[PDB]
């Protein structure tokens, strides 16, 4: 609710309060007595301040939702970046000017049935972002077009390698590929480092899939990446790809292993009194 | 008799400190406290003289 377009529309354009038009009920069980927490605060009041309710609810007074209806929208453009924040006066005014000089009973028709498109396009996106898919399966499988399907040896282990790869773009919503020129990349995170080279990774692994100083370290990088989405038996054993993939699952464990036993080290060379500068030092290179 | 004169303003007492790690200096503390570990010293001179 904090980010619905028109939630926020309703924090920036309607009352604070209980007017008798917005709130004609809970006015009226406050005005007729019936509320359960106090009841009889409206009696304590100047007959200013009580007559002039009862006034707005026998006859209610009529408003205009078309500042209300264009600030949905303005704020929705706000949101799924359309248009920027600075941006949100000038087409705010800019939306209100049109529906003044095409004001119709169509068009404020068309305000509602576009306030409640916005509300689902806002959320939309917002699925869409921590699912994080839509944008990286249609350029991985575009990257898979351009690689071949038929490796000549070690077929076995290219398909589920390349069903792994499938793996950490569906089971991480923040990386993504794309490309930039002739090649494909992989960023692990959203403005984060290690990112491999695709097109060149697979012009590299062409050739070893069978084989049982020679890899490039973008190569490994990916090695690196694919390993916790790889099985013992989605590669071979004897395989030096798949002798390295069950390597780096092993140096994966082993530095979240380290990362505990660093903790724990840490904690205890405090306490017993030492030089904070060497037990820094004495530790990595007891872990490394 | 020839006018000479020295005349005391202040004294002050000084002491440089090896800055040694508080786990070190506190091991040789310890050790440097065992009766077998005493700092024994001896005069250069070493005489007794008349």
């Amino acid at each position: 609710d904090a980010t619905d377009p028109a939630v926020r529309a309703a924090l920036q354009s309607q009352p604070s309060g209980l007017n008798s038009t917005d709130d004609w009920r809970q006015v009226m069980d406050r005005i007729m007595s019936l509320t359960a927490r106090n009841p009889d605060a409206f009696r304590q009041q100047p007959q200013a301040n009580r007559l002039s309710a009862i006034l707005e609810a026998v006859v209610p007074a009529r408003a205009n939702p078309t500042h209300e209806k264009v600030l949905a929208i303005v704020n929705a453009l706000a949101e799924n970046r359309a248009i920027r924040p600075d941006e949100a006066g000038l087409v705010y005014d800019a939306l209100l000017q049109r529906v003044a000089r095409y004001n119709s009973g169509n068009v404020q028709t068309n305000l509602d049935r576009l306030v409640g498109d916005v509300r689902e396009a806002v959320a939309q996106r917002e699925r869409a972002q921590q699912q994080g898919n839509l944008g990286s399966m249609v350029a991985l499988n575009a990257f898979l077009s351009t690689q071949p399907a038929n490796v000549p040896r070690g077929q076995e282990d290219y398909t589920n390698f390349v069903s792994a790869l499938r793996l950490m773009v569906t089971e991480t919503p923040q990386s993504e590929v794309y490309q930039s020129g002739p090649d494909y990349f992989f960023q692990t995170s959203r403005q984060g480092l290690q990112t491999v080279n695709l097109s060149q990774a697979f012009k590299n692994l062409q050739g070893l899939w069978g084989v049982r100083s020679l890899l490039t370290p973008n190569s490994r990088l990916l090695l690196l990446l694919i390993a916790p989405f790889t099985d013992s038996g989605s590669v071979s054993r004897d395989t030096y790809l798949g002798h390295l993939l069950t390597l780096y699952r092993e140096a994966i464990g082993q530095a979240h292993v380290d990362e505990h036993t660093f903790q724990e080290i840490t904690s205890v060379s405090r306490a017993l009194g030492q030089e904070d500068t060497g037990s820094l030092e004495a530790t990595l290179n007891y872990l490394l | 008799v020839d006018g000479a004169s020295i005349k005391f303003d202040s004294i002050c007492l000084y002491a440089t400190f090896f800055p040694m790690a508080h786990n070190t200096a506190s091991t040789l503390e310890a050790m440097l406290r065992n009766d077998t570990n005493d700092q024994s010293f001896n005069d250069y001179l070493s005489a007794a003289n008349m």
